RNA sequence: CAGGCCUUGACAUGCUAGGGAACCCGGGUGAAAGCCUGGGGUGCCCCGCGAGGGGAGCCCUAGCACAGGUGCUGCAUGGCCGUCGUCAGCUCGUGCCGUGAGGUGUUGGGUUAAGUCCCGCAACGAGCGCAACCCCCGCCGUUAGUUGCCAGCGGUUCGGCCGGGCACUCUAACGGGACUGCCCGCGAAAGCGGGAGGAAGGAGGGGACGACGUCUGGUCAGCAUGGCCCUUACGGCCUGGGCGACACACGUGCUACAAUGCCCACUACAAAGCGAUGCCACCCGGCAACGGGGAGCUAAUCGCAAAAAGGUGGGCCCAGUUCGGAUUGGGGUCUGCAACCCGACCCCAUGAAGCCGGAAUCGCUAGUAAUCGCGGAUCAGCCAUGCCGCGGUGAAUACGUUCCCGGGCCUUGUAC
């Protein structure tokens, strides 16, 4: 999660499958999530804070 | 322990999203990205003006941000100037021309990050932990607010071993889902580490 | 022969933009098929709750879209003017299709 | 620190308005200033400690009436600051508490200046 | 394997090299970081210095190992 | 880790000099990264007839504050989580007792899942707790009928296919309903046994929910932050290797050791999801994975999608076997710049151990265990037999608390 690291990633690799996804809040790279583009701390951080609309505690 | 987020238990009933729009999955992303970066410039900013909650509507490739603050005074300016450049700055970083709009919190002692962040100021002010606190939960309680609670992290007064100091008065029903709680969380940022401090203020119910 | 579609996060805004909509529509001349509810698309999230380990914690989430159809039919040029005029609620999204 | 209702009486005798602007000296913690904030409209404050500054910093950031200037009472042109900051109130009083020793050489220059 | 339509894969920058120094005379111990080629009847006889991860070993090609891959006769871990 | 490179820089905010002042395409050396070296360029104002300039954003060079660090400290911390434990307990106000520390409440009898409730009682309450409020499943009703459905009609090239209709299932929103509510009997009451009406009967079945605190619990490698440490290196850029080694031991699982079975054909019945640089119907080539053509779908319409155990017919006849498919040799396909280390899948070839498993030990009280299949996250592909969910078939047994383990409350001896 170093800085030269997330700055490694908004670059074209010159190759298609060196690109990779990484956190857009804190830069993790092992638990990120397509749809919303965060990993799975600051996804839970941010729905408890209420700030995804549509998101809520499911229960079923 | 490991109590959950009282707000985030409540996101159906009692308690409404902050964000408030719809976007596919082709555009969740970027919509939920620039949202977060508007969020962050303006804690940033409008820091002494004694933030709130900032809302952010979406209706058509339009914004209309809401921002709750104790004194419309600080944000607006001398003839409504210092809004204007606040506009400029959110329309030059998402290019959606922006409305920003600002409403005043009634009785600011009912807003539990506002008393956050008055604590964690009085704390980054080298004050007294125990005594501040009864001065806050006794401030809250003087107006209606039918229950008050506050908690401090730990390091305090600069010592080598953390601890809780905690101090509530009143009714503070956790475990109720039509109880209507406002939580507000502070950090706060001194020479010998970082302070957490938690305020639930309990306001009727149904 | 105008089909109205109606998608949200909130049922109880999308039920109120929907009823708005067909209170207009019927008001101006001819009749509408009526709020036709469609089931409702859920997706789901499981998160660990720590954030090194305890791969048993595992809290839910989920983010669920609501449906709606309207299907005014024999269209008024009034009705067709009356439409895409109306404010609709900041959370409701509409969409028109022939 | 005195009873909070005798600062009332004083404030009451200073026929306050919601017009007018007050000049006060030594705050301190900060009694007095809270209670004018609320019937006045615009609050200045010279005071030097650094010490009970923090204090007195907190107590007052409710209100947006009061400001601090960090200068000598003695060592200001008093002119120069009741013109500045008061282009908008109709009248201007002073209401403050004094700390001993040096109350008489503040209110023979404000008197003769 | 390999898809067998678009061909054997082969780097460039080895080939060319492998041919230029065919067409005039012979050298010998050319050195290569190329783990991913494979054998071609182009470059039979020669001797080729293959990184295997510390330092270039030697690999003389023979006609027999026409098939394989460069990296298989360069041990990557030793055993006692 | 080995090797080859760079030093206000992969990234941010500011000064002092010069400038080719947004910069656009080539050539060498190389594994690249890099290091040099070529041709076309000024795209904004003011000024000066113009020539020239006064200047902007604007990239280079040299220096300045610097940035940067997955370096150390989880025994300096925030945040977040685990465990005791979803155990039932932890306290306060006023009043009473005692000179006081303090006690009562919170003890005693009974009953609950529960400090749940009743009676007694010098206490009456209240707060955090439990319960309830919230969500799903189960019955019914009212608005609403398209992409859903088809009972009664008319056609149908007989498939809801059309015309047609919201009766029924469904689909969603709002409500009703369960409250020891009614009766008999037993108790001083909380309650208990048995009935009736009801879809459900005595917290209807699950979920979300974690008290004051304990464990100097876990995480400085999500993030944030205090103090030390490095800044031609502990920073940064590329190639290759490694994280996947292997005399051995341990944990969690998958597949089996067969006849309640195995194999091959035909035929049925689900839910919950996912998909527009994706799903991919159908046709053709190939035994095949797949390739070529090629409609339709921002989706109750189209697809993934074949559901499998199940049923019917045929074969196998106790054999390391038509049990089992490990291991190994070839031939291929797909993704990807690239399948040796180290991918998946297909076809041919071979066919290991294994005859129900010592001491010991785990899970489960009903739609449960056992058993069978499907979907999703991540994902170019995938080592996923993992994780989180969904449905199909569907049991056995609880006499009792002696003993094993772990808790709670009430009683007694020696230290703070
Ligand atoms: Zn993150």
């Amino acid at each position: 999660a170093r800085k030269a690291l997330i700055e490694k990633a908004k670059r074209t690799p010159k190759f298609k499958v060196r690109a990779y996804t990484r956190c857009v809040r804190c830069g993790r790279a092992r638990s990120v999530y397509r749809f919303f583009g965060l990993c799975r701390i600051c996804l839970r951080e941010l729905a408890h804070k209420g700030q995804l609309p549509g998101v809520r505690k499911a229960s079923w | 322990g490991n109590k959950i987020h009282p707000i985030g238990f409540r996101l159906g009933i009692t308690r409404d999203w902050e964000s408030r729009w719809y976007a596919g999955k082709k555009q969740y992303r970027h919509l939920l990205l620039e949202d977060q970066r508007i969020r962050g410039l303006l804690e940033k900013e409008l820091y002494s003006a004694g933030l709130a909650r900032v809302d952010i509507e979406r209706a058509a490739d339009n914004v209309a941000v809401t921002v709750h603050v104790a004194k419309p005074g600080v944000v607006i300016g001398r003839g409504g100037e210092r809004i204007r450049v606040l506009r400029e700055e959110l329309a030059k970083l998402t290019g959606k021309n922006v409305a920003l709009n600002v409403q005043e919190v009634q009785n600011p002692n009912l807003s539990a990050p506002l008393v956050a962040q008055r604590v964690a100021e009085q704390i980054e002010r080298r004050f007294a932990v125990r005594r501040a606190i009864k001065q806050a939960v006794q401030r809250v309680m003087e107006s209606g607010a039918k229950g008050a609670k506050v908690i401090v992290s730990g390091r305090i007064g600069g010592a080598e071993q953390a601890r809780t100091e905690w101090a509530a008065q009143g009714r503070v029903p956790l475990h109720t889902l039509r109880a209507n709680i406002d939580y507000g969380f502070a950090l706060a940022r001194t020479t010998y580490g970082v302070l957490g401090v938690k305020a639930y203020i309990f306001l009727g119910e149904v | 022969k105008i089909r109205i579609k109606l998608r949200g996060f909130d049922h109880k805004t999308l039920d109120a933009s929907a009823q708005k909509i067909v209170e207009a529509a019927r008001r101006s001349g001819a009749q509408v098929s009526g709020p036709i509810p469609l089931p409702t698309r859920v997706r789901r999230f499981t998160v660990i709750r720590g954030p090194f380990k305890h791969k048993d914690s595992r809290e839910h989430f989920e983010l669920r879209t609501h449906n709606r159809l309207v299907d005014i039919i024999n269209p008024n040029r009034k009705t067709i003017e009356q439409l895409m005029t109306l404010d609709l609620p900041t959370g409701v999204e509409i969409e028109i299709k022939t | 620190l005195i009873d909070t209702n005798i600062l009332n009486r004083i404030v009451d005798h200073a026929e306050v308005t919601e017009k007018t602007g007050v000049i006060e000296i030594g705050p301190g913690i900060g009694a007095l200033t809270e209670q004018l904030a609320k019937r006045a409209k615009k609050v200045v404050a010279f005071e030097i400690d650094q010490r009970l500054l923090p204090i007195l910093k907190d107590t007052l950031s409710p209100y947006e009436n009061v400001t601090v200037i960090h200068q000598d009472v003695l060592k200001a042109d008093v002119k120069s600051v009741i013109e500045e900051q008061f282009q908008d109130c109709d009248e201007i009083m002073v209401v403050a508490n004094l700390p001993y020793y040096v109350t008489t050489p503040i209110i023979m220059k404000l008197l003769e200046e | 394997p390999r898809s067998l339509k678009k061909g054997v894969f082969v780097d460039d920058h080895l080939l060319e090299k492998v041919l230029e120094l065919n067409a005039k005379g012979e050298k010998r111990l050319i050195k290569t970081w190329s783990r991913r080629s494979t054998i071609v009847p182009e470059m039979v006889g020669h001797t080729i210095a293959v990184y295997n991860g510390k330092q270039h070993v030697p690999v003389y090609i023979t006609e027999n190992m026409v098939g394989h891959k460069l990296g298989e006769f360069a041990p990557t871990r030793t055993y006692r």
